[PDB]
């Protein structure tokens, strides 16, 4: 799409329909006449277009009305309501841009933001934009959180977020114009290499992949059509479903063979009855010939009964010979019908040990995508966020993704090396207690109106708690925390002095020996300027490999690489880094997934703020105090950078509405 | 999520 | 609506392969046995048929009698009549067999004979005695 309607698309909004959020802010319009709605929609779309066409400078209300035409520029308060709405909820003027209106003289309200990940930073910038007092508390000695970029000399490699998953409707598309990201497209061609270290033939590579894709659609069919979603009171996982489907396919292979040989025995048994009939006939033909021979011993002249006997037995012999020929005719037809069936049998097996191994790579890919064993993913919901996927090629931040959080961090009060230990929220306000990570006995107290918690789901999951909530988080919130899945996936960065791989290939796979190890170093990435190869440890392997030293892991890497490129073509790496995300105390994993027994609806529960009880009993219902952003709080874009980014924009909007009021709702 | 898959 | 074509999944089968912990391996075992059971039954009848084929070796070639080519005649020689009466006694109403025995009479001429000499050759008695056997 392009034009005004394209700007709505690039902002994840229907161009010709009002969203649920829009209905809340403009209930007058959406309940009103259809004509007004279309006016509204155009104003919204046009303003978005204006911002998107030039996102390096702030778009003021004045500048907006300036570029609007009649009859749309007539109602100036509608234009102001729209512009304010779009500014509040971070659809326009978000990220890094030159400010036309200088920051307000004095700040209103005070917000403490826990964590300076992308979600934290995105919110911070917005709240400061709205003229609030904002301080971020970060346990690490750097901003970015799960956006981690290794830098040494010329080597640059992301250990966390790495891929921009398409610019089509991506908020990162805006950011990429504001921040100098060297975005490079990823050619999706991925050659596979078996355990021995030799390429999978294009014969297999396609016939296995096609079967994989066919197997997934099958699980989807089991989920929706057959409603196979709960088994023995437990919720069915994607893994279970895939197993069930495969087994049914192995069953069909055998069912086919059984009914094929069953066809053979019936033909063979028809031949048996025909041969028995033929032997019994030759038996009689043999004897009847002898009788004719003996009857022909009576030489002429002979009486008529003796003549009759000769004639009679002659008829009876050619009559039975007629039968035998027709039975020998049938014999030839049944005998070739047996060579027909024995010529082309049904398939011998469903998948060979070589096939099943290549299929396991395809499963490992999925286990990398969801950062979890397929036995944990929800059958019904694992891919619920599919509809909201972006369009366009996937890209890599060639100069390292960290350039983004670092850029967002510019101009914000961020306390590094500050580990939040306790969050206290009451009717009158909040206090946050943190310690210095370096010397833990040194204590800090932060008093604020509102707390925005961007603690990773893994951190929120910790047992015993790393962060204490006073009062405890409500049942419904903590239940969502347990139900939701927080996965794990790790990276190995190999830095060489020379390129020994195919420079035109961005990624190549390695096929493991077992199902158990399908995720172990199963994929390699060639993305960066410097000679760097990046290897993935996914699925079950991810968790186990964290208890294994870097040297051993780098060894297994070189082993596989030598097997593929030549034993003396793979040098010793100059620099090596191995991530341990589940081990990391400020992450406790990689990113969330839809666990079995969870749904997309749990993500909504995560985003819902907390309102404390009253101080004095009988005092009025208080303001909401504790707010939640983060990758794990956005139903439609979970486990991503843009998803985090957006959740931060979301909460900043919600907090500003709560503490500065919404003047645009009138 | 699924979109990460190669 | 429908599963991918070639992929086989029925409501009945899903329940069967998930009924318990190892019901998956059980069902696949029964079919593995059923396959061997049928597969050896093939070689068994293959062996039986091979033996029966060895008996039929030679065909029926040493037992064939040459073609008796003779044109159809209108006249009933006394010989042919006596052949007929005897053929009726042996074959009954099978006019084709009786025609083959006499040699030079058409199936219709045989049927004519049944009517023509019905009284003089007591063909009633002759036929009722064929029925007696
Ligand atoms: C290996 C890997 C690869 C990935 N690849 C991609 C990709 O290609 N594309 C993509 O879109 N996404 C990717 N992601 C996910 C993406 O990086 C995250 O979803 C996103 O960065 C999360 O941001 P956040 O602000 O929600 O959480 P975080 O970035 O984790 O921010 C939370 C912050 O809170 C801090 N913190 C934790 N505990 C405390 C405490 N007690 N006190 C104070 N501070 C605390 C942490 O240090 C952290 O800075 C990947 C993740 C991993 C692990």
């Amino acid at each position: 799409p392009s034009g005004v309607e394209g700007a709505a698309f690039q902002s994840r909004l229907p161009h010709d329909r009002m969203t649920s959020q829009e209905a809340a802010c403009f209930p007058d319009i959406i309940s009103g006449p259809q004509q007004t709605q279309k006016v509204f929609l155009f104003i919204r779309n046009r303003t978005l277009q204006l911002w998107l066409d030039n996102p390096k400078i702030q778009l003021t209300f004045e500048a907006t009305l300036q570029q609007l035409e009649a009859p749309y520029n007539s109602d100036t308060v509608l234009v102001h309501r729209v512009h304010s709405y779009l500014e509040r909820h971070g659809l326009i003027n978000f990220g890094i841009y030159k400010r036309i209106k200088p920051l307000p003289t004095k700040k209103t309200g005070k917000v403490i933001i826990i964590g300076s990940g992308v979600s934290g930073l995105a919110a911070a910038r917005q709240l400061q934009s709205f003229g609030m007092d904002v301080t971020l508390l970060e346990a690490r000695d750097r901003v970015g959180g799960r956006v981690a970029t290794f830098r040494k000399g010329n080597y640059v490699a992301d250990l966390g977020a790495m891929v921009v998953t398409g610019l089509g409707g991506n908020p990162m598309a805006v950011v990429s114009k504001q921040v100098n990201m060297e975005l490079a497209k990823i050619k999706q061609k991925c050659p596979l290499y078996e355990a021995n270290g030799q390429a999978v033939p294009k014969e297999k590579d396609e016939m296995v992949e096609q079967e994989f894709n066919r197997l997934l659609e099958a699980t989807s069919y089991l989920s929706h059509q057959l409603d196979f979603n709960v088994l023995n009171n437990k919720p069915v996982s994607l893994g279970q479903a895939l197993e069930v489907v495969i087994q049914l396919q192995e069953k069909h292979v055998k069912d086919e063979q059984i009914e094929h040989w069953k066809k053979i025995v019936k033909t063979q048994e028809e031949l048996k009855e025909l041969l028995n009939k033929m032997v019994n006939l030759k038996e009689k033909i043999k004897e009847l010939h002898q009788q004719y021979k003996e009857a022909s011993e009576v030489k002429p002249p002979r009486d008529i009964t003796a003549e009759f006997l000769v004639k009679s037995k002659h008829r009876d012999l050619t009559a039975l010979c007629k039968e035998y020929d027709e039975l020998a005719e049938t014999q030839g037809k049944l005998e070739e019908k047996l060579q027909e069936l024995e010529a082309n049998p049904p398939s011998d097996v469903y998948l060979s040990s070589r096939d099943r191994q290549i299929l396991d790579w395809h499963f490992a890919n999925l286990e990398f995508a969801n950062a979890t064993p397929l036995s944990t993913l929800s059958l019904k919901h694992w891919d619920q966020d599919d509809d909201f996927e972006f369009t366009g090629s996937h890209l890599t931040v060639r100069n390292g993704y960290s350039c983004v959080p670092v850029a967002l961090a510019e101009g914000l009060d961020i306390k590094l090396n500050t580990a939040v230990r306790q969050v206290r929220y009451t009717a009158s306000g909040c206090e946050v207690i943190a310690v210095n990570t370096r010397s833990t006995s040194q204590t800090f107290i932060y008093k604020c109106d509102a707390v925005l918690c961007t603690l990773p789901l893994g951190v929120l999951k910790q047992q015993p708690p790393a962060v204490q909530f006073v009062p405890p988080l409500p049942e419904w919130k903590t239940s969502a925390v347990q139900r939701m899945g927080f996965g794990n996936l790790n990276k190995v960065v190999l830095c060489f002095d020379r390129v020994f791989w195919d420079p035109s290939v961005n990624l190549f796979g390695h096929v493991g020996s077992t199902t158990a190890s399908r995720g172990e170093l199963f994929l390699f990435w060639n993305l960066y300027k410097a000679p760097i190869l990046l290897a993935l440890v996914a699925g079950e392997a991810a968790g186990i490999m964290e208890n294994i030293s870097d040297d051993v892991i780098v060894g297994r890497c070189l082993a596989i690489l030598k097997g593929i490129f030549g034993s003396s073509a793979v040098p010793q790496p100059k620099e090596t880094v191995v991530s341990r995300w589940r081990a990391d105390p400020w992450a406790r994993g990689s990113y969330s997934y839809v666990a079995a027994g969870s749904s997309g609806n749990d993500y909504d529960l995560m985003a819902q703020p907390i309102t404390p009880g009253p101080s004095i009993p009988g005092a009025p219902q208080p303001i909401p105090r504790l707010f939640f952003a983060g990758e794990h709080t956005i139903r439609n874009y979970p486990a991503t950078v843009h998803g985090a980014l957006l959740s931060g924009l979301r909460e900043a909007g919600r907090i500003a509405d709560q503490f500065l009021g919404a003047m645009y709702t009138l | 999520p699924r979109s990460f898959a190669v | 609506r429908k599963p991918p074509k070639g992929m086989f999944l029925s409501q009945e089968d899903v329940e069967a392969v998930s009924a318990n912990a190892t019901a998956a391996t059980t069902v696949l075992r029964q079919l593995d046995m059923e396959l061997v059971s049928v597969k050896r039954q093939i070689q068994n009848i293959k062996q039986t048929n091979s033996a029966l084929k060895e008996k039929l070796d030679g065909g029926i070639e040493p037992y064939r009698l040459p073609e008796v080519i003779q044109k159809c005649n209108a006249r009933w020689t006394t010989e042919e009549q006596l052949l007929a009466v005897q053929a009726i006694r042996k074959y009954g109403r099978d006019f084709q067999a009786i025609s083959d025995v006499i040699g030079n009479k058409s199936v219709v001429q045989v049927k004519n004979f049944f009517v023509n000499y019905r009284r003089r050759f007591n063909i009633d008695e002759v036929l009722q005695e064929w029925e007696a056997e």
